[PDB]
RNA sequence: UGGUCAAAGUAAUAAGAGUCUAUGGUGAAUGCCUAGGAGCUUUAAGGCGAAGAAGGUCGUGGUAAGCUGCGAAAAGCUUGGG
RNA sequence: UGAAAUAGAACUGAAACCGUAGACUUACAAGCAGUCAAAGCCGUAAUUUAUUGCGGUGAUGGCGUGCCUUUUGCAUAAUGA
RNA sequence: CUCUAGUCUGUUUAAAAAGGCAGGGAUGAGCUGUGAAUAGGAGUGAAAGGCUAAACAAACUCGGAGAUAGCUGGUUCUCCC
RNA sequence: UUUGAUGGAGGUAUCAGAAGUGAGAAUGCAGGUAUGAGUAACGAAAAAAUGGGUGAGAUUCCCAUUCGCCGAAAACCUAAGGUUUCCUGGGUAAAGGUCGUCUUCCCAGGGUUAGUCGGCCCCUAAGGCAAAGCUGAAAAGUGUAGUCGAUGGGAAACGGGUU
RNA sequence: GGACGCUGUCUCAACGUGGAGCUCGGUGAAAUUGAAGUAUCGGUGAAGAUGCCGAUUACUUGUGGUUAGACGGAAAGACCC
RNA sequence: UUAAAGCGGUACGCGAGCUGGGUUCAGAACGUCGUGAGACAGUUUGGUCCCUAUCUGCCACAAGCGUUGGAUAUUUGAGAG
RNA sequence: GAAUACCAGGUUGAUAGGUUAGAAGUGUAAGUAUAGCAAUAUAUUAAGCUGACUAAUACUAAUUACCCGUAUCUUUGGCCA
């Protein structure tokens, strides 16, 4: 239940690069402000979404 | 679990105090040794606890 | 190689380089707008740290080159190195203690005017 | 393989799930608009729309049922007097849940739940 | 000869990794230096204290945390020489 | 400011370790990772110029049981990092 | 309030000896607070080679002491006969 | 030993002498950094949720409304101990098993008023020291007259309010 | 040891509940570790082969499971001498 | 009872899968031997089964890539269970 | 169905939710009225309530959307010219 021999840097690198990989979220520019917002989410910069106000963005 | 250091105070001062050290020959040797080494604390009586 | 007029550097940031490198891979070579959007969207500590450094680099470039706006800039290079470490103790059973390393990272971003 | 479709169990035992649903529905009726995790809001609307359709018709017996779930008297009266009379006609879908993104810190999926038509004031 | 087609070879990919070249980060080894030590020589001094020692507590600073000095006259005072 | 700020709480700042960029090779293959041969690609010098060398990578072929200590005798699944 | 048969979790645990279930005692050879007395070839032990500051077939610290080992391990640059 | 980069202040020919004079290992020592691995855990199956305020920044701070838990306590008042951890204000290097505007974290300031409380005190239990006497190489060991030694016995207060 | 009653102890398991395990975000170890572009079978061999011979199989690289091996790790075997 | 209740190998298959009854610790008692301390494959009772899987191997699901224009569907079949 | 992948669907749509209705579970609700001192019973009432499934219904949610992605070249044969 313990490593038998230290793995090679190739194997460590391979595992690390494959696992520690985060995927980009999709985007779609807001119809109101033109910001690039996450697709299917309320715009975080102007608050609109499909031409409807839902937030009141502060500071 | 009740364990090794139930901290009394009368026991501390009576058993390990400066007067208890001076009270006999070996205690005075202890005091001389610690003075020679230059310890910052000679006895438990430097912890002002009565 | 560096046009050190156009770059930002953030030293000893509170995250591990192993955790910040993938986020850097996702924005290397992208346009500034796309990179800023990605970093704002993605909810990772490394994402926020890169966002600050990238924004600062773009600000420096704009300040020194007044005729360069937010949409001619693309993130040319991005480097994430490892920084100081601090060791603290995590005590376990039977009086055994373990040392519990906390890592920091340096972040270097250079922007450049788009193709 | 999964049996017991119809819940999300909201990651908590049955009594605490029921209490959760009751409190969030109360708050939703009180405030007309709330923000929370997407799963919690989904279950909340499944029950809130049911309560509204049960309260479409105002009678003593119906009110005494709705009290078995709404333990705030003020909000029970509000539900029977101010909210439903604007959904008297609508065949369903009184609420609207819209996603908000991944929250910083623990990356939960936030969302906003609100009424399609605001009630009488 | 051009095109289509059949046949036999071949170029163009690297999610990743391996090796050089150009570059950094992490780390503080090597080199250099000394604010402190070590081993001896040659002289001098070899005790202190009930006229209260050695060693400490407390307190004393325009303001100090520590050390040191000092002892409510408390990081000093008087006399004399420099 | 300073001779210097890859001299900004620190001189000279290597190795282990983590990276970036460029070049080459690799996804039909069983390599103590090395050596002896060797096509192609890239860098470079000569010979009027694409064939010989200094080079870095290397398809493919041949050979090859890490090291230390201890034993009549070890790749040994004896010992130690 | 004091004890631990049986069973289970735990056993790189929350705990260097618990906890989850249960059981015995429970007006007495009872539990317990607060002081004191017995120190190492000795003490104590309703007696198991137990305990005596989490380790006891002779405690711990200092000194003799760098004790002695027919035992094990290690012993660093090169060439020639 | 020659050319470069780096470095900015001491090294050193020839001959001769003297060693703490050459490391790859001793389950070596010291320090730094890989590996397992972004994996196990993140500490009990009493439970959180919404809104608002503060703040650059809030699922974790503050406030409010619900829900839940203990309730011969997981409550309150005093010991044994700790010794500023207490209060006000400011701040987030580290530290808090996460975040943090918060903390028993840090910095500054402030805070403990006794004839009636607890000690001190006058007394003694167990016990300790102990002139004299007696016994021992020394150092001491025994031990009377005495003197110390509380968890004990002895003069005195209750209610309410204020920071 | 046997009898009565009672039962998922068993033929014989299935379903449900709670804490982990699974994914993501933040924080973040341990023992082990000469390295590794480490396949198997039949043989040989310090006499049980990931490293040798012959032969066979196999696009490259992960994740979730289970330990058959690496005479696994842990304890200079407690048994014998 | 059944048509029949086979013989062997595989660390007398299989404890980093489970069980501790026995064997093989420290308790106690009995039998025998020894003056005794004790001894006895003589007997009876009580008496912790640790470890989160690195590689290989296997049970499954994917990522990348090739199949020589690039893709979307229907299938012949080596081979395997 | 562990994250996967496949599959269904995305305003040109019944994919999910809501709602309507049904297959069904519970077995006669609340309120009111009658009778009884009361407990309670009867009528209202195959009631009320729950409908993990099924069939409809755009009422709500799948957006006026973002990244990848084609006969290289040499030799020969056949057809066409
Ligand atoms: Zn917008």
């Amino acid at each position: 239940a313990v490593p038998k021999f230290k793995p090679s840097k190739s194997r460590s690198r391979t595992r690390r690069s494959i696992n520690m990989r985060k995927k980009i979220p999709q985007f779609q520019e807001c119809s109101n402000c033109g910001n690039l917002g996450v697709r299917h989410r309320i715009c975080l910069k102007c608050g609109y979404y499909r031409n409807n106000q839902y937030l009141e963005i502060g500071l | 679990m009740k364990r090794t250091y139930q901290p009394s105070r009368v026991k501390r001062n009576r058993k390990f105090g400066f007067r208890a050290r001076m009270k006999t020959k070996g205690g005075r040797l202890i005091l001389s040794r610690r003075r020679a080494k230059g310890r910052m604390k000679l006895t438990v009586s430097d912890e002002k606890k009565k | 190689l560096v046009n050190r007029r156009y770059t930002a550097k953030g030293k000893n940031l509170p995250s591990s380089p192993k955790k910040v490198r993938p986020i850097a891979d996702n924005i290397r070579g992208e346009s500034y707008i796309k990179a800023i959007a990605v970093l704002c969207s993605m909810p990772n500590k490394g994402a926020k740290l890169l966002e600050k450094v990238v924004k600062s680099a773009a600000s420096n470039a704009m300040y020194h080159n007044k005729n360069l706006s937010e949409d001619m800039i693309f993130v040319k290079t991005v480097m994430v190195d490892d920084g100081r470490r601090r060791k603290k103790i995590w005590p376990r059973a039977r009086g055994r203690a373990d040392r519990l390393v906390n890592r920091n990272c340096h972040i270097f971003v250079e922007v450049d005017e788009k193709k | 393989m999964k049996t017991k479709l119809g819940f999300n169990r909201l990651s908590r035992k049955s009594s605490h799930r029921r209490a959760l649903l009751k409190n969030m529905v109360i708050s939703f009726f009180k405030h007309e608009k709330i923000s929370s995790t997407k799963t919690k809001l989904f279950e909340v609307k499944r029950f809130a729309e049911r309560l509204i359709t049960r309260a479409k018709v105002d009678t003593v017996h119906n009110r005494r049922e709705l009290s078995k779930f709404i333990h705030d008297k003020h909000i029970l009266n509000k539900l029977f007097t101010k909210i439903s009379p604007v959904f008297r006609q609508r065949s369903g879908g009184y609420t609207r849940m819209i996603k908000l993104g991944k929250r910083y810190g623990d990356a939960a999926e936030m969302a906003i739940l609100e009424l399609v038509e605001k009630p009488l004031k």
